[PDB]
RNA sequence: CGCGCGCUACACUGACAGAGCCAGCGAGUACUCCCUUGGCCGAGAGGCCCGGGUAAACUCUGUCGUGCUGAGGAAUCCCUAGUAAGCGCAAGUCAUCAGCUUGCG
């Protein structure tokens, strides 16, 4: 697959969107040809983008840890003041989440409060039934994996902050048992060269990491906007 | 003492709502008459069913 | 029609009538399942018309 | 033994710790000023008189506690000092801006005794420490007078000393016999 | 071979097992200490049997309590009943009956509900 | 809807033969006018209640200035007796 | 000590209300109310689950701070709450 | 007999953009008094201008007062 | 249109942020809140993907301070111990009951 087709298609698509003011996400729709069965392939992943997805001007992260919440809150009070303490408004363990936040109004207030979410890989299995469907199933604001894994068994704190810096702007990947998925690459206010770079590295990482029996199982990637038509890419 | 003026309607009756805006008063009157007619229709239909 | 919420016996049934006037006409009627379960229309439901 | 001392500056007092020397609590309930932040010999209760004339007495714990016990608004003109009695726990004194010093008791809503006789601002005063000097009060004014009163007879001053300068500070000596009046350049 | 006494305690729906063995003097409720498990004002309800009997009686025993059910108040009353009945039953079995009778007399003179749970039946004025 | 006075209901109460002198709201009106214009009300040391024959007990705020005319006063008193309050 | 904090182990000597206030020297000034103001059996906190409303004059035996607490929980929104009332009594006595 | 009362005149009514009445309350409770300004909005204004929440209104210099009157005109020029 | 019976709103018994800690009844291969803008694979009917509309309470610690941000008249009725009152959780049993009913703590 050559990226010149992606560049001409995404330029035509931005012209199609235009002809604040845009503020629409652009994604590519993955199709595969065989059903997906492995529950370890059904795990949500992240793809680190070369141009990060988030603006990081005023957005607030929420960080969901597992075992002692006081240890992780003291690490947040310890480590890094420039980028991290302005963003990390809450550190919630999964026990405190399942305790305090079971109500529809409470999880609606949390979803309206915070801007983007991060969780640990031992918790995102638990999270679609801890956090509500109005948090999880509806929109893109849903937790991204951050590997806080080696008194809690935790990775060392500079690697923790490096992982959170990598994972704030990363692109979330959900897989589904069906054969069609879609994955966001950016917005419509961006430049199409950056868009085509994001689509290229997402194609590389999506196939060669997540879709099993990789380029055998691949089907068409159709670049799409919110309400527009889809443009081909590797039929 | 800073005295104040008692707000009251001169020709008072309990049988009439008081509202400045005729649009809002008329919309509330139409909603009340629609509820009354719907309840009367449901009562007549239920007695005919029994 | 189609069931909407199903309790032990009383089920709420959705895609059959259009208004509470029509339900009040067909109050007490012998409703039936495809399976063979008999039943009776009891009361119109307020919030979904 | 305790680890509390209070410094008032502007519209708030700030109870400091002795060991840590940090501002342990900052109390800014006052409307306008706070002219002496004086805590009781028990060490749980702070009195402070404002610039609007009220004095507020409020409990502080070891931590962040500012629960208001009583408020008096009888002076109606500023109160510059308000001091606890060194022996009794509920008796306190007040030198206000007008002409008056006066004795209060904490349960009552009335000043228990009133002492007049000064002709200018009275702004410094203390009780007299001693076994024999149970109820004597000294206060100096801005009228260049130090007066010491018996609290048993609320007439005039028992003794009066006239200086040459506006009298800024007063302290008795712990033997109870002698007294230092700080007035001007001497 | 080991000296061990298991005693139950009861309130509305809050029940407490207290196992009392020969020990150094600790009291644990749900694996946490007795000075931790309660609301902050009902710890004086928990410390009632210890302060009645004195600490010299509890110097030799180790009590482990589990509680389930009820609310905070019912669980606190169940814990204090399990504590009092537990030390009385240990002194029944493993030291003298005169000490058992002295402990029972002091606890009954303070409050009978430390030993005998009185359920609230329904019998109003018939 | 108007208060029961001796102005226009003199025929009704004289026909039904029950104490034409009793139904007088003008006493309450002139006395409440007196008390609201008095300087002890303007200083603020006056508090005024009305008890009617029906058992109705009305507190009148000192901060009110009543209608000085009996027609507006009767309409205001009817609205008070039916809505249990008069907002400013 | 079994498990006791320092304030309780300090005032381990006698029965003290809220672990701070003694019942030793308390004199009821009126002769008529010595029967009905019950300070004879001391209590630690007023929260005592006692059936003091079974029959007549049984409320003449419950301690007077429990009466003060149970009458503090008196309006429409303070009805069930007893820890609020014993906390109000503790703060008021301090 | 000469101590500087350069700060003791602070409990007076200050004037601002729209309201002519803004006395001493605090620094964030004084911002609520201006119409259209909220209780959660007033804390965002103070963290940009390096003014402390501990101070009152009237404890600010003639430079520090006007810094909150520019930033109340344009909330977009300072990032939000 | 009238009448009550429930439900809701109406501020010191306050709001915000934290920390900690408590139930009982409940398991029929059975349960799902709508309807839609687009696109995938669909000769056609559909299935997908992405958008739009185990408690409450309680306890402890801090941050701010009465600010359309106002607890119900005459009457009339009911109520004496786990009773009045507050609170949530669950079920929906051939009659009644989802605008709610009945349990349970």
């Amino acid at each position: 697959v050559d990226p010149d087709q992606t560049l001409k298609a995404c330029k035509a698509l931005l012209a199609h969107i235009k002809k604040t003011v845009a503020e629409t996400p652009i994604w590519l729709t993955l199709t595969t040809k065989k059903h997906i069965h492995d529950s370890h392939r059904l795990q949500p992943g992240k793809i680190i983008l070369p141009h990060p997805l988030n603006t990081s001007e005023e957005i607030s992260v929420c960080l969901i840890t597992a075992d002692p919440q006081r240890f992780y809150k003291n690490a947040v009070a310890d480590e890094f003041p420039e980028d991290l303490r302005a963003k990390i408004g809450r550190v919630i363990d999964i026990s405190h989440l399942k305790a305090k936040f079971k109500a529809y109004e409470a999880q609606r207030k949390l979803f309206s409060e915070h801007d983007v979410f991060l969780a640990d890989t031992r918790i995102i299995n638990r999270l679609p039934k801890a956090l509500g469907k109005t948090f999880y199933k509806t929109t893109t604001k849903r937790p991204i994996p951050v590997v806080l894994m080696a008194n809690a068994n935790a990775r060392p704190i500079p690697e923790i902050v490096a992982e959170i810096r990598k994972a704030i702007g990363a692109a979330l990947v959900h897989l589904s048992p069906s054969t069609n998925t879609a994955i966001k690459v950016g917005y419509a206010n961006w430049e199409p060269e950056k868009l085509a770079a994001n689509i290229e590295t997402v194609i590389r990482e999506l196939v060669e990491r997540f879709v099993p029996q990789k380029w055998q199982n691949v089907r068409n990637f159709y670049v799409k906007g919110p309400e527009t038509a889809a443009l081909p890419i590797y039929q | 003492i800073k005295t104040y003026i008692p707000k009251f309607e001169d020709d008072f009756d309990p049988d009439k709502h008081y509202d400045p805006n005729r649009e809002r008063a008329e919309l509330a009157k139409l909603k009340a008459e629609h509820k009354r007619e719907r309840k009367g229709a449901l009562r007549e239909l239920r007695k005919d069913a029994q | 029609g189609t069931p909407w919420k199903i309790f032990k016996n009383t089920a709420f049934i959705k895609d059959m009538f259009n208004s509470s006037l029509e339900i009040a006409k067909f109050e007490g009627a012998a409703i039936r399942t495809v399976s063979g379960i008999r039943g009776q229309i009891k009361r119109a439901l307020s919030k979904p018309e | 033994t305790n680890d509390l001392f209070a410094v008032t500056a502007g519209p708030r007092v700030e109870i400091f710790s002795i060991r840590k020397r940090e501002p342990l609590k900052t109390i800014g309930r006052f409307d306008s000023e706070a002219h002496c932040g004086e805590i009781r010999p028990d060490g749980r209760v702070l009195v402070a008189g404002e610039d609007t004339g009220r004095m507020q007495v409020f409990d502080v714990g070891q931590g962040t506690r500012a629960v208001i016990l009583k408020t008096w608004h009888i002076h109606k003109q500023p109160v510059w000092v308000t001091k606890w009695s060194p022996t009794e726990l509920t008796t306190l004194m007040s030198c206000s801006d007008d002409k008056t010093v006066r004795l209060w008791d904490l349960p009552s809503n009335d000043p228990t005794r009133l002492f007049t006789g000064h002709t200018d601002y009275v702004r410094c005063g203390a009780f007299m420490p001693g076994s024999a000097n149970s109820n004597l009060l000294v206060s100096g004014s801005y009228d260049e007078t130090v007066r010491v009163w018996d609290a048993r007879a609320p007439g005039g001053a028992v003794m009066t000393f006239k200086h040459a300068d506006p009298i800024e500070d007063v302290l008795p000596l712990p033997s109870g016999t002698t007294l230092l009046a700080a007035s001007g350049n001497a | 071979s080991v000296q061990a006494v298991q005693v139950f305690g009861k309130k509305k729906n809050a029940t407490a097992v207290a196992r009392c063995v020969q020990g150094k003097g600790l009291i644990k409720v749900n694996g946490k200490p007795l000075k931790l498990f309660a609301p902050e004002i009902l710890r004086a309800k928990l410390y009632e049997p210890i302060l009645i009997l004195g600490t010299d009686k509890f110097a030799d025993v180790d009590i482990r309590i589990r509680v389930a059910g009820g609310g905070h108040t019912s669980q606190v009353y169940a814990v204090r009943q399990a504590i009092a009945k537990s030390i009385v039953a240990y002194y029944a079995k493993y030291v003298d009956e005169h000490s058992k009778n002295l402990l029972k007399q002091e606890l009954i003179q303070f409050d009978r509900s430390l030993l005998v749970a009185d359920p609230r039946r329904c019998e109003p004025k018939k | 809807y108007t208060l029961l006075n001796s102005d226009e209901h003199i025929g009704i109460m004289r026909k039904m033969n029950r104490d034409i002198s009793d139904a007088r709201p003008d006493i309450t009106h002139q006395c409440l006018l007196t008390l609201l214009d008095s300087p002890i009300n303007k200083a603020g040391k006056l508090q005024i209640y009305i008890q009617t024959a029906k058992g109705v007990l009305i507190e009148v705020s000192p901060t009110v200035r009543i209608p000085r005319t009996f027609k507006r006063f009767a309409g205001l008193m009817v609205q008070l007796l039916h809505r249990l309050s008069i907002k400013g | 000590y079994d498990v006791l904090p320092k304030e309780v182990l300090a005032e381990v000597g006698s029965v003290k209300l809220f672990n701070r206030w003694s019942y030793d020297d308390i004199e009821i000034r009126d002769i008529s109310l010595t029967d009905y103001i019950q300070i004879r059996a001391p209590v630690y906190i007023p929260h005592s689950a006692g059936r003091y409303a079974v029959k007549r004059f049984r409320k003449a035996n419950c301690p007077i701070i429990e009466r003060l607490t149970n009458s503090l929980m008196m309006h429409g929104r303070n009805n069930g709450k007893k820890l609020m009332a014993v906390r109000i009594v503790a703060h008021a006595f301090e | 007999s000469l101590v500087s009362g350069e700060k003791t005149n602070f409990n007076h009514i200050l004037r601002l953009l729209n309201t002519n009445v803004d006395g001493k309350q605090k620094v964030v409770y004084a911002l609520t008094q201006i119409k259209g300004v909220g209780r959660r909005y007033s804390n965002l204004v103070c963290k940009k201008a390096d003014v402390d929440l501990k101070k009152r209104a009237g404890e600010l210099t003639s430079e520090e007062l006007e810094r909150l009157v520019t930033i109340i005109q344009n909330p977009l020029a300072y990032k939000i």
